[PDB]
RNA sequence: UUUCUUGCCGGAGGUAGAGCUACUGGAUGGCCGAUGGGCCCCACAGGGUUACUGACGUCAGCCAAACUCCGAAUGCCGGU
RNA sequence: UUGCCUCCUAAAAUGUAACGGAGGCGCCCAAAGGUUCCCUCAACCUGGACGGCAAUCAGGUGUUGAGUGUAAGUGCACAA
RNA sequence: GUUACGGCGGUCCAUAGCGGCAGGGAAACGCCCGGUCCCAUCCCGAACCCGGAAGCUAAGCCUGCCAGCGCCGAUGAUACUACCCAUCCGGGUGGAAAAGUAGGACACCGCCGAACAC
């Protein structure tokens, strides 16, 4: 299941620094860096609005097609430095990638469906590491809860993992734990 | 009340209350949380009141995580006394809160009730906070 | 005192050359050690005064 | 109503006394310290209270020798 | 496969010897004018080097594997005295009569003492 | 390339390395100016007192 | 001119910050599961069942003037 | 409370105040001084009559978490 | 000069460590055999010390390959900061981390000796 890369435009940062980054961030642009086996850390401003839009559409983990001054590159979002408060993305890290390339990544895990009513489902690890190709990276994968029995644990090793993707996390990492819903005489008994 | 079992030193200086919370700024345990916006000293009185507020509002089943601990003691010298004669005896306990730190976190099925319990807690705190969700 | 001041004197010339301390509880007898005598010119036994 | 503390001792003025590239006489003491934070290096001796001093005239220079910060005296050329 | 579990006496001998050597080395060293006479010793042979530690070089050397030394029908002390006189002659040729004795982490005595006293009488003052 | 430096502010309330940088530049009063070469020593010497002076190159 | 300023060069630090599975303490929630808890067959042997309490450990998020695997800017010493 | 010593305050040189925060000292050891040589602990697992986690024995893992007369700090496994 | 060699060293002493897999025994390095003699055990020829060459690559040593643990580690951003603006907010110019990422690394250099055509 190939995911189509998203087409952004970028242009080489003329000069570097906190003043330059603050100014660029002020003009609705995100400073970022390309690296990888391209062996050239290349400093690129890109459109903040388009960056946020594509991150909304295809999560944190999505291939991009960068147009660097006409040259055409394939990139993959490695990290995003984001402000804790203003929540704007400050910086981005872009591994260079090509087809048929396995890469390690972290994919969010969103529990889906309703559970049995007497107990609450609670996730400890929201993200699971997987090894997968550049184009075949899943932006999210689901875990099944449909009327479980009494409280039991779920680990990464029993998830319906996609095709062409490989678990990296040790299979005994807990993801979602159904824990019995606290009674009336049990909910306010902890916390002091 | 949340009180440390022992502190190595029982009379410290006032915690420096400047900067932005660098550690502990994300919601990880539950799905909704209360995330701070101002520097303050959250005493165990505030924490207990807020936790009881959340428990009263939801009242059925759901997990409340107080991921801040009041373990820093503020002392107070006895009343009617002049200046001098050394530092006082410690008599309340505090967590040092920066703008950015998720204070309380909640896990509960529905949305509106969870939001309302979180704002009920917020009203008991000496700061401005906001409700933050498990996703960016 | 239990660690009083004591003096050491050379036997062959009876000159008091050194003053030290020692424990009377642990060294009840006179302390004697081979020290250096400036006028005898060489190392000689020195005994407590 | 009283503080059960309020005593301290005199400052002993410890620390590095001659820094790198500084010409010294033979015998100048170069760093006062408690333990052996700086270990004696080439042509540098160590005193009774762990005071490092120069055993020859030259220029001070620091180094690391098998995970040990050391102080050495380098013979400057005679003009 | 038969995986051994213990430590061998070779390891303890080798590294304890090295530790004794280093403890010794904390206090002797070699210049150009007073070099260091370092000694190795095994169950078959005894080795000596004359070292200038300012460089990590060796100025003269000898062992009990040379033609003449293997030509001696005598005892290990005889090989030791031969090595001592040979290394003394080689040092004297190299232009040195003063040295410091690095006994090499072995206890001074036996064949090492025989070597050292042979060098002592042969012209090297130490 | 070389510069002209004109003093615009005064040295009342100025810290001591600022006043000494001004004195080292050879200028004493407000509106007084000097002309000098554009090396790194001058560039630093005016970097200290940029808030007190204004500079322009010649040509 | 030894003074002072600016540039460059040679230094020693443990502050701001940060980090803590790098120590000393605090400290949140999970996970497995003891030892010690109770019971059966029936012995106080032995075995397993059970809200057990749940050592240790481990996952994730944290905290410190008298914590530090780390760690600046300035200032300071010298030279030029 | 008044002299001395150690740490934090003390803002990475030194120094720095308050009826600021914590403790020690007014000794001890004829070896616990000098030198020469030799060795590596604490803890943990396994195997052993008393003997139990624990006492001494044996095997292993163990680079410093033990110890350093005596507060604290700086040191010390090259060993102090 | 060649060396699946032996020593003595050096390096802001792990980019060198730990672990794992596969080899070697020319001389060497070892283990190994014995306690007549120097010397030795707070008892023990186990260690140390002295003599010997029946057996060995099983170790130690060294060689080659593995990045699993430990180690090293940018660029960029950020924190913090000097100075300066600035009526609190905040900004500009210089310096710039820690953590993390890309990755690196199964050390390198030197001087003597051994055997080998010499
Ligand atoms: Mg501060
Ligand atoms: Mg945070
Ligand atoms: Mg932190
Ligand atoms: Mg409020
Ligand atoms: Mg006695
Ligand atoms: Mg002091
Ligand atoms: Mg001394
Ligand atoms: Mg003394
Ligand atoms: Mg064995
Ligand atoms: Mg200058
Ligand atoms: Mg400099
Ligand atoms: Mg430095
Ligand atoms: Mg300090
Ligand atoms: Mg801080
Ligand atoms: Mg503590
Ligand atoms: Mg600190
Ligand atoms: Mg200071
Ligand atoms: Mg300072
Ligand atoms: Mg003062
Ligand atoms: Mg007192
Ligand atoms: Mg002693
Ligand atoms: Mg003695
Ligand atoms: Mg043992
Ligand atoms: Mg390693
Ligand atoms: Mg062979
Ligand atoms: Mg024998
Ligand atoms: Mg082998
Ligand atoms: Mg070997
Ligand atoms: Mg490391
Ligand atoms: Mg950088
Ligand atoms: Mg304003
Ligand atoms: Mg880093
Ligand atoms: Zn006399």
């Amino acid at each position: 299941t190939a995911n189509i890369p998203n087409k952004l435009t970028a242009n080489v940062r003329t000069r570097t620094g906190k003043g330059a980054s603050r100014q660029a961030r002020r003009d609705g642009k995100v400073p970022a860096v390309l690296y990888g086996h391209g062996t050239d850390p290349q400093h690129l401003e890109l459109n903040a609005r388009d960056f946020a839009a594509v991150l909304r559409s295809h999560g944190t983990n999505a291939i991009l097609t960068l147009d660097i001054e006409g040259t055409e590159q394939l990139a993959l979002t490695k990290a995003l430095d984001v402000h804790p408060i203003r929540r704007n993305i400050q910086h981005a890290d872009l591994l260079v990638v090509q087809r048929g390339e396995k890469v390690t990544v972290e994919v969010t895990v969103l529990v889906e469906g309703d559970a049995t009513p007497g107990t609450l489902v609670t996730q400890d690890a929201n993200t699971i590491e997987i090894e997968a190709e550049a184009l075949s990276i899943p932006e999210q994968l689901t875990v099944s809860v449909e009327g479980v029995e009494a409280g039991t644990q779920i680990t990464a090793g029993q998830i319906s993992l996609p095709e062409g993707v490989n678990l990296i996390s040790d299979p005994e990492l807990l993801v979602v734990n159904v824990v019995e819903a606290p009674s009336a005489e049990a909910l306010e008994e902890e916390g002091a | 009340m949340l009180i440390p079992r022992k502190v190595k030193h029982r009379k410290q200086h006032h915690p420096e209350q400047r900067g932005i919370a660098s550690g502990g700024t994300s919601v990880s345990f539950g799905d909704y949380g209360i995330q701070a916006l101002e520097h303050a000293y959250i005493t165990n009185r505030q924490i207990e009141s807020a936790r009881i507020a959340i428990n009263r509002h939801i009242k059925r089943g759901g997990k409340v995580w107080i991921n801040i601990f009041p373990d820093r003691p503020l002392t107070k010298k006895p009343a009617e006394t002049r200046m001098g004669s050394g530092k006082g005896s410690p008599e309340w306990w505090v967590a040092n809160v920066k703008p950015g730190r998720v204070l309380f976190e909640l896990s509960y099925p529905d949305e509106k009730t969870a939001r309302d319990a979180l704002t009920r807690a917020i009203h008991k705190l000496p700061i401005k906070a906001r409700i933050v969700t498990r996703e960016e | 005192d239990v660690r009083p001041k004591i003096t050491l004197a050379c036997e062959v010339c009876k000159h008091r050359n050194y003053i030290t301390k020692k424990n009377r509880r642990n060294d009840p007898d006179r302390l004697e050690i081979k020290k250096f005598c400036p006028n005898c010119g060489t190392h000689q036994p020195h005994k407590e005064s | 109503s009283s503080s059960r503390n309020g005593r301290d001792s005199a400052a002993q003025r410890l620390g590095v006394k001659r820094f790198g590239g500084q010409v010294v006489k033979a015998g100048e003491i170069l760093v006062r310290q408690r333990g052996t934070h700086f270990h004696p290096g080439v042509n540098v001796g160590r005193g009774g209270d762990d005071t490092l001093f120069a055993l020859a005239p030259g220029a001070v220079e620091f180094g690391a020798k098998r995970g040990r910060k050391t102080v050495n005296i380098v013979p400057v050329a005679r003009p | 496969a038969h995986k051994p579990v213990g430590q061998n006496i070779s390891e303890v001998r080798r590294n304890a010897r090295l530790r004794r050597h280093a403890r010794l080395r904390k206090k002797v060293a070699g210049t150009a004018e007073v070099p260091r006479l370092v000694v190795n010793r095994s169950a078959r042979h005894i080795h000596v080097q004359l070292v200038n530690d300012l460089n990590g070089t060796t100025l003269a050397a000898a062992s009990s594997i040379e033609a003449d030394v293997r030509a001696i029908d005598g005892d290990k002390k005889a090989h030791s005295v031969r090595v001592g006189q040979l290394i003394a002659e080689r040092a004297k040729a190299a232009g040195v009569e003063t040295v410091v004795f690095d006994r090499g982490g072995y206890t001074y005595g036996g064949r090492i003492a025989a070597l050292a006293d042979a060098a002592r009488e042969a012209g090297l003052k130490f | 390339a070389e510069l002209k430096i004109t003093q615009v502010r005064s040295t009342i309330g100025a810290r001591w390395k600022q006043r000494e940088s001004l004195r080292t530049l050879g200028l004493k009063k407000i509106r007084q100016s000097v002309v000098r070469e554009d090396n790194a020593q001058t560039r630093g010497l005016i970097n200290t007192v940029h808030h007190l002076v204004e500079v322009e190159e010649v040509g």
